[PDB]
């Protein structure tokens, strides 16, 4: 639905969800590897009410 | 007794050639484990070394 730039994540806004990049690379929305969870990891939060 | 000091002699060839033989057998297979052990390290140290890594993976993402 929409297209922004929160603390320099690309971010989408889909349905219910609010998807947003990593921290420097715009455009890479998945994590890095799963062995230990990072910090600049993607951020795919879902509004529950 | 010639044949006496010859069984005797003989005895003495025999004992020096199994006891060489194992000499080799020892010196051989603690080498063996020796290398079973330099494995071990190689893999701790693989271990290791993965430990440092995924540690890397969290310390340059939060740099990032």
């Amino acid at each position: 639905n929409d297209v922004f730039f929160f603390r320099n994540r690309l971010g989408f806004l889909s349905g219910e969800n609010i998807i947003l990049s990593r921290t420097a690379k715009y455009f890479n929305f998945y994590p890095a590897s799963i062995a230990n969870l990072s910090d600049d990891d993607p951020i795919d939060v879902a509004v529950s009410t | 007794g010639q044949n006496a000091q010859a069984k005797m002699i003989a005895a003495q060839t025999a004992a020096g050639r199994r006891q060489a033989m194992e000499i080799m057998r020892q010196t051989n297979i603690q080498n063996a484990d020796l290398s079973l052990q330099a494995r071990s390290k190689l893999e701790e140290a693989s271990a290791e070394l993965t430990s440092q890594n995924m540690q890397k993976v969290q310390a340059i993402g939060s740099i990032r």
